[PDB]
């Protein structure tokens, strides 16, 4: 998982958020991102 | 604490549904 050092919100933080995780989980119950499409 | 020993899925997913 990747972090960048600044942040606006302030101190230190990986850069993915709930919406990323949420689309994913939306993609697999959907039965359209990848690992592939999440790397790009 | 609630300390998580067990978890729900598809009831996430339901809340996300009304969320977006």
């Amino acid at each position: 998982f990747i972090v960048e050092d600044d942040e606006s919100l302030g101190h230190k933080e990986l850069k993915v958020r709930k919406g990323h995780i949420a689309k994913l989980m939306a993609t697999e119950y959907q039965d359209e991102y990848t690992w592939s499409s999440l790397l790009n | 604490t609630n300390a998580s020993p067990f978890i729900k899925r598809d009831r996430m997913r339901r809340n996300f549904l009304r969320m977006r």
